[PDB]
């Protein structure tokens, strides 16, 4: 679990602990307190229908780089914490999710 | 070590023009067998 | 579309047996993949384990096969069966679905490739704690 | 005598077999020093 804090306006950049090895499948999801758990980003590039486009991750080509979630136009509910699910073919099939980065927008 | 993707070593070769390369030299085998005897390809044997 | 809605006990003593449900509602089960998560306070979220059409209860490792996977495609419902249970688990369940895509990366005749699960729709969750008083 | 194991585990590819992670020792350029490496090889070339 760890901070991190943002001025109104401008972009955010937030990328996940877990160091990738091999061809990387990620997923974002996000999760107010209280609330569902909604989905964000899924297979690198695509988004389901009824998010906005301000959500965009890194397309998985040239391995070598690591995979990071920027957000632009940041509100004042962009508030809950974020998830970076990881998948790869080396490491075998996963369980868990991974610590949580609480955003902390002020203004 | 291994950077990148573990993976498999391997060949390729284009199917149509082997299929027929085998076809015109079963034509000049059977030049010393007759016109009809059934002729069939087979995996090897043995050894090292 | 497909809704959910859940059924639990709420407060149950431990060292007993936790059965929640979740309603599914406006489809039916023939080709989602259905998992459930565990969010408890203090931590981050927990993935559990999940069926398919093949009804493969796949456990976590981690968790030391207290927890039973049920189905029942027959009144369109799913069950959970927790036996020999914790104190220490009281927390909000949660009933998704999922599906399953494929990536394939180099030859599909070597199996050179892998699968990964989504969880695009989700469930409002209810909360289930365990108390000795 | 090597001490080795299987680089690469839980692998649900068609190489599995292959890849083991050995460790031996090796003398440097003082005789009296000796030295601890890390390295691989492929299947056919060790034998338990
Ligand atoms: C010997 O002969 C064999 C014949 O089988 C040949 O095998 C082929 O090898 C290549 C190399 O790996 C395989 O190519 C892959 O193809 C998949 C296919 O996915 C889509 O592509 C086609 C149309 O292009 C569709 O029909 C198909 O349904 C899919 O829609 C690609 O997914 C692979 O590329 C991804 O991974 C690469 C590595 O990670 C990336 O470099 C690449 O950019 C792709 O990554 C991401 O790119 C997208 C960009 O936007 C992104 O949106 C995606 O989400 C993706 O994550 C890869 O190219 C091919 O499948 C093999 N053939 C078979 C039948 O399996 C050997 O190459 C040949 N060898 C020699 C030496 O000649
Ligand atoms: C390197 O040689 C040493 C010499 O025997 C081997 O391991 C030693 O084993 C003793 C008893 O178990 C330990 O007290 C030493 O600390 C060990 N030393 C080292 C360097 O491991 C060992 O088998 C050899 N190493 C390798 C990698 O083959
Ligand atoms: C093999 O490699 C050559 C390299 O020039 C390429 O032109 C050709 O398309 C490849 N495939 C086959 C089947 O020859
Ligand atoms: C090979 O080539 C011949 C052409 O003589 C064709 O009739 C046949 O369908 C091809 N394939 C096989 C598997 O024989
Ligand atoms: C095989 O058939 C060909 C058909 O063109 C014929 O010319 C030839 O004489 C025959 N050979 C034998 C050995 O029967």
């Amino acid at each position: 679990v760890r901070p991190l804090s943002v001025a109104l306006g401008e972009t955010a950049r937030i990328s996940c602990g877990r160091q990738a090895l091999g061809s990387r499948a990620v997923q974002w999801y996000q999760h107010r307190p209280g609330q569902a758990p909604i989905l964000l980003i899924y297979n690198n590039q695509d988004r389901p229908s009824g998010i906005p486009e301000r959500f965009s991750g890194t397309p998985d080509i040239n391995f070598g780089t690591r995979a990071t979630l920027t957000i632009s136009g940041v509100e004042a509910g962009d508030e809950a914490d974020y998830y970076c699910h990881m998948w790869d073919s080396r490491s075998g099939f996963s369980w868990s999710f991974g610590g949580a980065t609480r955003l902390t927008v002020l203004g | 070590d291994i950077i990148g993707d573990i993976r498999m070593a391997h060949c390729n070769v284009s199917k149509a023009t082997w299929n027929e390369t085998l076809g015109k030299v079963v034509k000049q085998l059977r030049k010393h067998f007759g016109n009809n005897t059934i002729i069939r390809f087979a995996q090897s044997s043995g050894g090292d | 579309q497909v809704q959910l809605q859940e059924s639990g006990p709420g407060l149950v003593k431990p060292s007993e047996t936790l059965s929640v449900t979740c309603s599914v509602s406006g489809d039916s089960m023939n080709n989602y993949y259905w998992t459930w998560i565990r969010q408890s306070p203090g931590k981050g979220l927990e993935w559990i384990g999940y069926i398919s059409d093949r009804e493969s209860a796949t456990y976590n490792p981690s968790l030391n096969s207290r927890v039973v996977i049920s189905r029942d495609t027959s009144k369109n419902q799913l069950s959970l069966k927790l036996n020999s249970v914790t104190p220490a688990d009281t927390a909000v369940y949660y009933c998704a679905t999922a599906r399953r895509g494929q990536r394939i990366y180099g030859v599909v005749s070597f199996g050179e490739f892998f699968y990964y699960y989504s969880m695009d729709v989700w469930g409002k969750g209810t909360t289930v704690t365990v108390s000795s008083a | 005598t090597l001490q080795c194991t299987n680089y690469a585990p839980n692998l649900l590819s068609n190489m599995r077999g292959e890849l083991k992670q050995c460790s031996f020792n090796m003398t440097t350029e003082l005789r009296d020093k000796k030295q601890k490496v890390y390295s691989l090889f492929y299947r056919l070339d060790v034998v338990q």
